[PDB]
């Protein structure tokens, strides 16, 4: 999955 | 001519399969693991439709997972090889024009009926026809059809399309008595429409209660054909494994903290650094793993993906400078706790990444394709911009807006505008959750520095997932995760077919030429050699275009879970086999 801050 | 079949219990597409045939299970499962115990898991979004193949609607990975199964099982502990599951063994011949597989005499649906060839030819033009990803995946396969009692022999439009055989092993097998039959309102089944009729599959579990977009229960079955199939031995043990939907993933957090939910995936550095501050997390109670298991062997690309459909997004030159003004550093250090790591190729932690100059094969590949490619693949290596420092900063800025000069946008009045017009340069970033917003609004406010009216548009899941099948955005927050093996899905992440047809995977509206021939040269590849050395020319051409602003990743899955569940003492090397290898210490407490 996408990775966020 | 054609030779007595020679018989496989398993297929690589890379290097030998680590088990022989007659294996009795996979060397990092309990074999002892209990049946037994409730395992409640979490998942984003909503669902609408049980409907296991058809690319409509909102439908729970939990059904194709646990309820439907392939021809063929991926062993977690190796890179591509998969072995026997529905399919006993797979047969082809040495220029690769079919492959037959034959079907184990012991698997049945779970109302008794046996699989069959029917079934699977049934599964076959049904995954192609309804689902846009399987329609392209598998456009070398022109048929499938009946050639045996217990077999299913596809035919291929071309030799020497070396993965085919494997990756016909991943599709779902559909019950066609089901599919063809009736409801019980007396209303013929349909596959290419949604449905909320719990769905009948071969799997492990089925569906045994659901509370329609909010929660679905999956019961393990003690008549699974398959349970003590050496692929399944020390796997599919939770008795119960319940889904609860959340649309608010602080919600899904606060569920998982108070022992709701068992198992949480982590996606943010921030959250994974600040949001543990809670009793069980100090008792052992709570257990906190990074895993970089089901990373390896994976290149990543995620990025802010421009769609090049639309006029605004056209010149490579706007594109370019939209990286300009990204500051991956200030990003970095202020917001992620230096979690990351910048992405500089499409296959960025693989040995398929370009990197330097282009030399040996790879250049001979470029070099037939000279007058196709950008200049800059035999000239320039691929870099990002780096802001080290607030002079740097500005800087980059000041080469962003040169190459909006140059692609005739000028300054006026601090905003950007289209020289010749005086219409503002201005778009919208689609994102699926808030979750995104603190990510995405520092590069916001970079290119609104520059005159640039971007503006973050969140939407839910449901909203999020119809918008990225018409294409309807500007720009996404994009992610392609690529294996080992480069192969027949790769035109439907920049291949020209893909740009117009709805549902793809090209989100960026790539078409090219030289595109396309490396893609064919990759999917016909005939050796290794071959393969690493046409994709690596793929990756330098696609970067060399400047499609997408790179952002960046991590090597390892964030995972916490609650300590009443029980994993393998090693996970196989290159996944975690979650939740199927798990188990529950409630259940083996007796
Ligand atoms: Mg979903
Ligand atoms: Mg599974």
């Amino acid at each position: 999955g996408s990775d966020v801050a | 001519m054609e030779e007595q079949p020679v018989w496989h219990h398993a297929t690589s597409s890379i290097g030998e399969p680590k088990y022989k045939d007659g294996f009795a299970r996979f060397d990092y499962v309990n074999p002892d693991a209990p049946k037994g115990g409730e395992l409640r898991l979490s998942e984003s979004g909503t669902f609408d439709s049980f409907n296991p193949i058809l690319a409509k609607g909102e439908v729970a990975t939990g059904v194709s997972s646990l309820v439907f199964e392939t021809l063929l099982k991926s062993a977690e502990d190796e890179i591509t090889t998969s072995y026997g599951l529905l399919a006993e063994g797979i047969s082809y011949p040495d220029d690769i024009s079919s492959a037959t597989f034959r079907l184990r005499a012991e698997a049945k649906w779970a109302d008794g009926k046996p699989v069959t060839p029917e079934d699977v030819v049934f599964s076959f033009d049904m995954v192609k026809e309804h689902n846009p990803l399987f329609s392209n995946y598998y456009r070398h396969v022109i048929s499938a059809e009946k050639t045996g009692e217990r077999d299913v022999t596809f035919r291929f439009d071309e030799k020497n399309n070396h993965e085919l055989p494997n990756i016909l092993g991943q599709f779902p097998i559909l019950p066609k008595h089901w599919w063809e039959g009736q409801d019980a309102k007396g209303s013929k089944r349909d596959i290419s429409r949604t449905t909320l009729e719990p769905v009948m599959g071969s799997g492990p579990y089925k569906i045994a209660s659901f509370q329609a977009g909010g929660s679905i229960r999956f019961e393990l079955r003690d008549d699974y054909w398959g349970k003590d199939l050496n692929v399944n031995v020390g796997r599919y043990n939770f008795r119960t494994i319940n889904y609860a939907f959340f649309s608010d993933r602080s919600v899904q957090f606060e569920a998982f903290r108070a022992g709701n939910v068992d198992f949480y995936q982590d996606n943010s550095a921030s959250h994974w650094a600040t949001a543990y501050d809670f009793p069980a997390m100090k008792d052992g109670r709570v257990i906190r793993e990074e895993i970089e298991n089901p990373l390896r062997a994976t290149g990543i690309m995620q990025a802010f993906v421009p769609n090049m459909r639309r006029e605004k997004f056209k010149d490579q030159r706007v594109r370019q400078a939209l990286n300009y003004a990204f500051d991956f550093e200030d990003l970095n250090r202020s917001l992620a706790h230096n979690a990351f790591q910048r992405v500089d190729s499409y296959f960025w932690g693989t040995e398929l990444a370009s990197s330097g100059l282009p030399e040996g094969r790879e250049k001979e590949i470029l070099e037939e394709l000279k007058d196709k490619v950008p200049a800059a693949v035999f000239t320039t290596p691929y870099k990002n911009p780096v802001n080290g420092d607030p002079q740097k900063v500005r800087d980059n800025l000041r080469k962003a807006l040169a190459l909006f000069k140059e692609a005739g946008y000028e300054l006026k009045g601090s905003r950007l505008v289209n020289a010749k017009t005086g219409e503002p340069f201005s778009f919208e970033i689609l994102l699926s959750n808030p979750t995104f917003e603190r990510t995405v609004t520092p590069f916001v406010n970079s290119v609104r520095k520059i005159g640039i009216d971007a503006r973050i548009r969140t939407v839910d899941d449901s909203q999020y997932t119809n918008r990225v099948r018409s294409y309807d955005y500007d720009m996404i927050y994009g992610i392609w995760a690529q294996t080992l093996v480069p192969g027949n899905e790769q035109s439907d992440y920049w291949g020209s077919a893909s740009v117009n047809q709805p549902g793809s995977r090209n989100y960026a509206g790539i078409a090219d030429p030289a595109i396309d021939e490396l893609i064919r040269r990759i999917v016909f590849a005939p050796n290794r050699e071959e393969l690493v050395a046409t994709t690596r020319a793929l990756d330098r051409v696609l970067l060399a275009h400047h499609y997408v602003v790179p952002l960046f990743y991590s090597k390892a899955l964030r995972v916490a879970y609650w300590n009443h569940l029980a994993r393998p003492k090693e996970l196989p090397y290159y996944g975690m086999d979650f939740p199927d290898a798990w188990w529950s210490k409630n259940t083996a407490a007796k």
